[PDB]
C-alpha cells in the first residue's frame, strides 16, 4: 500500500526503467537523424577525429 | 523435473551425454473405518433409557 | 533454418535447436547460453563481516 | 504464476531486448443452443412479440 513516500519513490524509478528499457534504439534513430539533418557539423560524427 | 548443465569452451557436447527424462509420481491411498455403534434392549429403552438424543 | 526458437526469463534470452537423426528415429534439443564478465576496478567492493 | 503461449513465429533475425511481455489469447466459439421463446400477446400497443 506503500503509506510513505520513501516507497512510491522506486516504484516510480521500475516504471521509468520499464519504460525506457524497449522504447531505446528508435529514439537514438530519431536524435541521429536530426542531428544529421540540422546541426552543421552533425554528417561526420563518428568519425570526427580520424586520420 | 531437474535438469543439469554442461559447461565447454567452444560447446562441443557431442562427445559427452545428454540428460534423461525419469518421472516419479506420489500415490494417496484410503485408510480405515471410523466407525462407532451402541446398541440397547427394548425394556431398557422402556423404562430405564430417557434423553437419549 | 534449423528449428530455432528463444525463450525468455526475467530478462535472460535462451535460444533453443530443434535437431534429430533420421536413421534412428530420435528427436533432440538443446539450450544455450554465453555469458561475459569484466571486473571493472577491484577496489569498489569486497567481502564483509561481523567484527569482534 | 504467468505463463504464455507458444508460436515460435517471431526472433526470426531480429534482436530482443523487450523480455517483459506474455501473449494472452481471446477464443471465439459459434454453438447451437437450445433456448425457450416466450410469447407475449399484449393486445394492447400491438399484440405478436416473442
Amino acid at each position: 500500500m506503500a503509506e510513505t513516500l520513501e516507497k512510491k519513490h522506486e516504484r516510480i524509478m521500475l516504471r521509468f526503467d520499464r519504460a525506457y528499457s524497449p522504447q531505446k534504439e528508435v529514439r537514438e534513430k530519431c536524435i541521429e537523424a536530426t542531428r544529421f539533418a540540422r546541426v552543421p557539423g552533425g554528417q561526420w560524427e563518428g568519425a570526427t577525429a580520424a586520420g | 523435473h531437474q535438469f543439469s548443465s554442461l559447461r565447454t569452451p567452444t560447446g562441443d557436447i557431442s562427445g559427452q551425454n545428454k540428460n534423461n527424462l525419469i518421472s516419479g509420481k506420489a500415490t494417496g491411498r484410503v485408510g480405515n473405518y471410523i466407525t462407532v455403534a451402541v446398541e440397547y434392549q427394548q425394556l431398557e429403552e422402556a423404562i430405564k433409557l430417557n434423553q437419549l438424543e | 533454418s534449423i528449428d530455432s526458437a528463444v525463450a525468455t526469463y526475467e530478462g535472460f534470452s535462451i535460444r533453443v535447436h530443434k535437431y534429430a537423426d533420421g536413421d534412428a528415429n530420435v528427436q533432440k534439443m538443446r539450450f544455450d547460453l554465453l555469458p561475459a564478465y569484466v571486473c571493472f576496478n577491484p577496489h569498489m567492493g569486497g567481502q564483509f563481516f561481523g567484527n569482534p | 504464476p504467468t505463463s504464455l503461449d507458444v508460436t515460435s513465429m517471431t526472433s526470426w533475425e531480429y534482436n530482443w531486448f523487450g523480455a517483459d511481455v506474455i501473449y494472452i489469447a481471446k477464443y471465439y466459439e459459434v454453438r447451437k443452443e437450445s433456448v425457450d421463446v416466450i410469447s407475449y400477446r399484449h393486445p394492447i400497443t400491438g399484440e405478436i412479440a416473442t
